[PDB]
C-alpha cells in the first residue's frame, strides 16, 4: 500500500533543492530571491507529507 | 603547512612580504610575528593590538633587525625558525580547536617558540610571551556549533 | 545582564517558522556557521527583565547560542546585516 | 641576560643564507656539530636589550642551540674563529 504513497519520494528531492537555492540565497540577501526559493521550498514540504 | 585557515597562511606569506620589505633575506619569527599583527582583525592580530603591539611597534622592532634592508633577499623562504613557528601553531590549533589552523595559534605558535625571532622582538617591545599568548586564547573555544541544542 | 544575546537556530525550516514571528526593536544578525543559522538579537536596549522577556519567544525558535558572538561575527558568514528579523520574513516569506 | 648566544644551523646553506647579514657588534665563532653548523656570537660591546635585539636576526635564520657554551668551545669544531660571519660569506657565497 505504501509502497512509497504516491510516489512524492520526487517531491522530497525537489524540496532539497529548493533549501539549497533558498538557503544560500538567505547567506547572499538575494532578499526576494530567498523569500520565493523559501516559499517554493514550504509549498514543498507539506506537498510531500499530504501525498 | 599543508592545511591551514587562510589566516594562518596569510600571516605567513606577510613574513614573506617583510622579507624584502625589510630584507630579511629569509623570514624569520619576527616576520610571522609582523604578519598576526598586520593582518588586523585576525584573531592573533587582534590579541597582539589588546596588548598595545600594533603593526607600528611590532614593525619598528623588526627595522631595527634588518631594516630595508637586503631586498634582493636572497632565498626569500622562510628560515628554520619560522617553519617551526608554523608548525607550532599547527599543535597550538589541536590545543584550541581548529583543525585548518588560523591566525590565533601562530600567535600561541610564537610564544611557544619563546627563544624565536618573534619572541626576541616581543621581550624587546616588552610584552610578556604568556599574556600574549593569554590574549589569543581567551577568544577562542567555548563554542556549540553544527548543532543547536541536542 | 546580559542585553544582547547570541541564539542559535537549528535548520532553515525552523528560521522560516520563526520568520511568521517577532522582531520588537531588535536590529539584529543572522549569521550561517556549519549548516546551522545563528541569529544574534541585539537589543539596543531593554532591561534585564525585559531582555529575557523578548528573548523567550526568540527562543522558541532559536537555543541561546555558547558560540561568544565575536566567534560568530569572524568564522561566521552574513545572511542578513542587522535588521535580520524584520529582513528574513521578507527573505522567507512571500 | 647573557651577551653571547649559541645558534644552530641546519644545511650550510642556511649558514649562508645568515651570512649575507651582520656580524657588527658581534665577534663570532663557527663550530662543526652532527653537519650542523652551530654560529657562537659573542655580543661584545652590547647591553641585555641590544643583544636581545641582535639575537633576533641571527635566530631568524638559525635555531637557538643547546649546547652548554663550554661544550661548544671545547668539542666543537672551528670553521671560522675571528669573525665568523664575515668570513662564512667570503668562504661560502662568492
Amino acid at each position: 500500500s505504501f509502497t512509497t504513497p504516491p510516489n512524492l519520494k520526487e517531491l522530497e528531492q525537489k524540496l532539497d533543492e529548493v533549501r539549497k537555492e533558498k538557503d544560500a540565497a538567505v547567506q547572499s540577501q538575494e532578499f526576494e530571491k530567498a523569500a520565493s526559493l523559501r516559499d517554493t521550498e514550504q509549498r514543498l514540504r507539506e506537498q510531500v507529507e499530504d501525498t | 603547512f599543508g592545511r591551514f585557515t587562510e589566516r594562518a597562511q596569510k600571516v605567513l606569506a606577510l613574513a614573506q612580504e617583510e622579507a624584502l620589505r625589510l630584507g630579511h633575506n629569509n623570514i624569520g619569527t619576527e616576520h610571522i610575528l609582523l604578519g598576526l599583527v598586520r593582518e588586523g582583525e585576525g584573531i592573533a592580530a587582534k590579541a597582539l593590538q589588546a596588548l598595545g603591539l600594533g603593526s607600528e611597534k611590532i614593525q619598528k622592532e623588526v627595522e631595527s633587525l634588518i631594516g630595508r634592508g637586503q631586498e634582493m633577499s636572497q632565498t626569500i623562504h622562510y628560515t628554520p625558525r619560522a617553519k617551526k613557528v608554523i608548525e607550532l601553531s599547527m599543535d597550538e590549533a589541536r590545543k584550541l580547536g581548529h583543525s585548518y589552523v588560523g591566525t590565533e595559534h601562530i600567535l600561541l605558535g610564537l610564544i611557544r617558540e619563546g627563544e624565536g625571532v618573534a619572541a626576541r622582538v616581543l621581550n624587546n617591545l616588552g610584552v610578556s610571551l604568556n599574556k600574549a599568548r593569554q590574549q589569543v586564547l581567551q577568544l577562542l573555544g567555548s563554542n556549540e556549533t553544527g548543532s543547536s541544542a541536542a | 545582564q546580559k542585553l544582547q544575546f547570541v541564539l542559535r537556530f537549528g535548520d532553515f525550516e525552523d528560521v522560516i517558522s520563526l520568520s511568521k514571528l517577532n522582531v520588537n526593536g531588535s536590529k539584529t544578525t543572522l549569521y550561517s556557521f556549519e549548516n546551522r543559522y545563528y541569529l544574534y538579537v541585539d537589543f539596543c536596549n531593554m532591561t534585564d527583565e525585559e531582555v529575557e522577556n523578548q528573548l523567550s519567544i526568540l527562543l522558541e525558535y532559536a537555543t541561546e547560542s555558547s558560540i561568544s558572538i565575536h566567534r560568530l561575527e569572524e568564522y561566521g558568514k552574513l545572511i542578513i546585516s542587522e535588521h535580520a528579523l524584520e529582513t528574513i520574513k521578507k527573505h522567507f516569506a512571500s
